[PDB]
């Protein structure tokens, strides 16, 4: 019935009752606590005590048969006065000890808990917690059970008249929580159950990986890629480089993201206090609702970022307006001012240098100069992937090509020999290439990775200036043309993905 | 007459019933006077003509480390014709391990020719005086005929920055080194070193 | 929480585990590549063994459980010379080795002989830095009975010798004397195993009791502070740079040039100084670590 929500109760059976208020992305994970154990074993290998001189730690080593004894009639040593503190170390008791009392004596180490059967009368066993290395001296198999180390000068100061009276041991003690993981809406809550929804995630980092992070949680959902005891990490963005070192104590729900190696650019949240690493940059922290990270181990999250990411590039000119004006930021126009301009570019593009500078210039392109492209993603997989990391297009929605070499017909765009590496021939021409086509050059030429395209067909050659079998297309060119033969070499034209 | 630290390798070495030392291993002896060189941590130089040297060394006084080579088998690259078998190299880290010491003991095999190319190229990083040890008689000019310097034939061209001192012959591979050898190599340490 | 296993897997795809491992918070300890297989002393959390363990057989690697890679032993052989060097010290040094333990061979001055055997101060003092001592010592009974002023030091001890039992008020592993072959028989194995489980044994009960009260910072990850820190860790050509002992390091470089350095190391909000005990070393001028617990 009446049951507790995040920090507000609610009572609704169904989830979707309480989940109805609850910012909640459809999709993701919903995490239900039910509560704690609180499981108390101990074992105590160590054990305490509390003497009338105070409270030291012995702790069972040497298994032998003494620690049987000791496992359970050290409760008969309970509230037993110091027997003697000659040279024979500190003794207590005496209880009965019918372990096998060996005339064989043995050699003992300074400090450590001894049950020597004291006269080798079984119920004139002594609790000898030793003090100085006794060699050959007590009889019994062998009266070494464990050492004392901690509490070392009670046992010294304890004289006859104190006793071990309640022979602690560790309490020892755990913690278990109970966790389930559910993405149903329709059951019944029984009572004084809690419901957690979405996280918090403050960003505070380097302002390229940071907008990284943000372009991986634009849409407010994390995917849970590969999961560890310690971390959950995304692997939507793996192959994308960035150079910024943050290395800083991976603590309690920290986010980070790997800016070396295979696993380059991948986002982590991790559930473990652990050490600072070269090899992954924070971004930020979530600050609340951690255990909805905790307790999933695949699926999605929903994740709110507080600093919103100010990155207008497939907006309008007065929806960039309205929302620098509401978050206070000071604005300049450069490029078409119509309130309907395309914005291409933004100075500073990164949202972190946005807050701490307060002043956004904001370029706008004509309505007939952006270029209109098709990307084949399930054609050639790899290289729309390649096309996609070296246009841009996997973090903004408006992509640049640089003009490499132009000759008539044709003109070839840059390339970028990072991302370049797996153009295994995907998408080969096996007809005349047609007009307006956007092809990548395979590893199988000279100049690979290199885009290009022509405005007429040829029978031979592909848009690159190579042959067939030495081009896989990516994409076309849908609706904007004319404007490749009116742009000089090194300039910059815009894309836009209209699948 | 003192107290002798070795420094022992970090790694563990070949199995149970094998070679108790690794490939690509130095081992410090503390006081830095005589590095010796073994080519592998195989049966053909450890222990057999190489701790025994160690223990000679070591009881004529003297501190001693032993490096055991990453990829000490076979000849160099720049031998004619390239090279053959396996391909004989220093590492850099091998190199300032070895330049640290006042002198130097190198354990080579059988062949004229393929000693001399891989003192070339040992040579070629190291410039502290060391003592070539080998079975068959090398002569002390035939390293000068490709280039490595040498304290009784100089070459007109010297290729190597480091100098042959001693060549002791007589020592084979895989079997006991006698005590005659030892005092030779003691000597030639003695009269080379202080 | 630190559990400090041995990997010996490919070289291929290696960097690929090693990422895992800076992923779920482990150091690498120890390197090394002999020709296609790597030997990787690797320290991970306890929670994350199970993990590691399916990682390793994704690439057909091995996990061998080490009882002793977070300390550092002494192995005092009376001298360095033919009769003790060549074989059975390196045997033990190289047993010790197999489990992941960093060993030192401490040849002594003046230790030959029966009663001419002597012990330096020096050499003493530099037995107890270490965390257990090895003696390796004869095959007579009477010998090694006029001879226990050597085993004279504050350090667990373990004594092998030539007899099967000896009657001295130290651990004594028998079947181990003086000899001039390599350790292959089935008894000498036997009494190998039998030091290593009574090193093990006393290494257990100090870890014991250094974990009644634990220090500010774990060895392992002070080791990983430190070469994140000072870039001077990759230039050093001895064995071990770093030497993981149990409630400390030992750093070797030069203690008059770097002692100033090293103390300036910020650790968390911590400076070293205040909670480590950085002194020189009496291993060639090298710089010794040992750490305050949490009750000063």
């Amino acid at each position: 019935m009446n049951v507790l929500v995040n920090n507000n109760p609610k009572s609704g059976k169904t989830l979707e009752d309480v989940i109805k208020d609850e910012y909640y992305i459809p999709g993701s994970n919903i995490v239900i606590i039910k509560g704690t154990a609180t499981v108390i074993k101990e074992e105590t290998k160590k054990y305490l005590i509390k003497t009338t001189k105070g409270s030291f730690v012995v702790g069972i080593t040497e298994e032998n048969e003494t620690v049987d004894f000791w496992n359970k009639n050290y409760k008969s040593f309970e509230d037993k006065s110091l027997i003697w503190k000659s040279i024979s170390d500190v003794s207590f008791g005496s209880i009965e000890i019918p372990l096998p009392v060996s005339s064989v004596k043995q050699n003992f180490k300074k400090w450590d808990v001894v049950l020597s059967v004291s006269g080798l009368d079984t119920s004139e066993g002594n609790l000898i917690f030793v003090q100085r290395d006794v060699l050959e001296l007590y009889g019994l198999e062998n009266p070494k059970i464990g050492i004392l180390i901690g509490g070392k000068r009670v046992l010294k100061t304890l004289t006859a008249d104190d006793r071990i009276i309640s022979i602690e041991q560790m309490r020892e003690s755990k913690e278990n929580i109970d966790y389930e993981i559910t993405t149903n809406l329709n059951k019944e809550i029984q009572d004084t159950w809690k419901i957690y929804t979405y996280c918090k995630a403050e960003f505070d980092g380097p302002p390229q990986s940071t907008e990284h992070a943000l372009a991986i949680l634009e849409n407010g959902t994390l995917e849970i890629s590969e999961n560890t005891n310690t971390y959950v990490a995304d692997c939507r963005l793996q192959t994308l480089f960035i150079d910024e070192e943050n290395p800083e104590d991976r603590d309690r729900g920290t986010i980070t993201v790997r800016n070396i190696g295979n696993g380059v650019g991948k986002v982590y949240i991790y559930q473990e206090s652990r050490a600072s690493s070269l090899s992954h940059t924070v971004v930020g922290k979530v600050t609340d609702g951690i255990e909805i990270v905790d307790f999933s181990n695949s699926g999605h999250i929903t994740v709110k970022t507080n600093p919103e990411r100010l990155s207008v590039i497939g907006k309008t000119q007065k929806d960039a307006k309205i929302l620098f004006e509401k978050h206070g930021i000071t604005l300049k126009m450069e490029g078409n001012i119509d309130e309907d301009a395309i914005i291409v570019e933004q100075v500073p593009e990164y949202t972190m240098d946005i807050l701490k500078s307060k002043e956004v210039t904001t370029k706008g392109i004509e309505p007939e100069k952006l270029l209109y492209v098709e990307i084949y993603d399930k054609d050639a997989p790899t290289t729309s992937w390649y096309f996609r990391k070296v246009t841009g297009l996997t973090t903004k929605r408006i992509g640049t090509l640089k003009i490499y070499f132009k000759h008539d017909d044709i003109s070839m765009f840059e390339r970028d020999w990072d991302y370049s590496k797996g153009l295994l021939p995907e998408n080969t021409p096996e007809k005349s290439i047609d007009s307006g086509i956007i092809a990548v050059t395979n590893m199988v030429k000279k100049y690979k990775g290199y885009i290009g395209v022509r405005t007429s067909s040829n029978d031979k050659y592909g848009p690159t200036g190579e042959t067939f079998e030495g081009t896989n297309i990516v994409g076309k060119v849908v609706k904007n043309s004319e404007i490749l033969k009116s742009v000089k070499q090194g300039e910059n034209i815009y894309i836009l993905e209209v699948n | 007459r003192k107290e002798q630290i070795v420094d022992c390798r970090a790694v563990m070495g070949l199995g149970e019933g094998g070679g108790l030392a690794q490939r690509g291993t130095f081992a410090e002896g503390l006081r830095n006077d005589v590095v010796v060189v073994a080519m592998s941590p195989g049966r053909r130089h450890i222990t057999k003509p190489v701790c025994e040297i160690t223990y000679g060394i070591r009881e004529a006084g003297i501190q001693t480390s032993v490096l055991v080579l990453d990829a000490g088998g076979g000849i160099p690259s720049d031998a004619p014709q390239g090279s053959l078998g396996s391909t004989f190299g220093l590492k850099p880290e091998e190199a300032k391990q070895v330049n640290r010491h006042k002198l130097c003991v190198i354990h080579f095999g059988n062949v004229k020719s393929h000693i001399i190319y891989k003192a070339r190229l040992f040579l070629k990083y190291v410039d502290i005086p060391t003592i070539i040890v080998c079975q068959t008689p090398v002569d002390m000019e035939d390293f000068a005929a490709i280039g490595i310097k040498t304290k009784n034939v100089m070459p007109l061209e010297s290729k190597t920055e480091g100098k042959i001192v001693e060549i002791i012959t007589g020592v084979i591979r895989g079997e006991s080194a006698p005590q005659k050898k030892i005092d030779e190599i003691i000597e030639s340490i003695k009269k080379h070193l202080g | 929480m630190y559990q400090i296993i041995r990997y010996e897997g490919g070289v291929y795809k290696n960097n690929i585990l090693k990422e895992w491992i800076e992923d779920v918070g482990g150091f690498i300890i120890q390197e090394h590549v002999m020709q296609l297989d790597v030997y990787m002393t690797i320290a991970i959390p306890q929670n994350e063994i199970e993990n590691f363990k399916e990682e390793a057989k994704k690439y057909k690697g091995k996990i061998v459980e080490t009882p002793l890679a977070g300390i550092e032993i002494a192995i005092v052989s009376p001298s360095l010379s033919r009769h003790h060097l060549p074989h059975i010290a390196c045997d033990v040094s190289e047993y010790v080795r197999k489990f992941g333990a960093k060993p030192n061979m401490i040849g002594l001055a003046h230790g030959a002989g029966k009663n001419i055997s002597e012990i330096r101060e020096k050499e003493k003092r530099l037995i107890q830095e270490h965390d257990i001592a090895i003696y390796v010592m004869g095959n007579f009974e009477s010998c090694i009975l006029d001879k226990t002023h050597l085993f004279k030091v504050d350090i667990p001890l373990v004594v092998t010798g030539g007899p099967e039992t000896l009657d001295i008020p130290y651990t004594y592993v028998g079947n181990l004397g003086r000899r001039a072959q390599r350790l292959r028989k089935g008894e000498e194995i036997r009494a190998l195993r039998q030091m290593i489980d009574e090193v093990t044994k006393k290494i257990n009960d100090k870890r014991m009791e250094l974990s009644y009260d634990p220090p500010i910072i774990p060895p392992v990850v002070l080791k990983d502070e430190i070469e994140k820190r000072i870039d001077e860790v990759r230039g050093i050509l001895a064995p071990m740079p770093i030497v993981t002992q149990l409630d400390g390091l030992r750093i070797k470089m030069d203690y008059d040039r770097n002692h100033e350095e090293i103390e300036n190391v910020k650790i968390g909000k911590y400076l070293l100084k205040d909670i480590a005990y950085v002194t020189r070393s009496e291993m060639k001028n090298y710089i010794l670590i040992k750490l305050k617990s949490t009750s000063e």
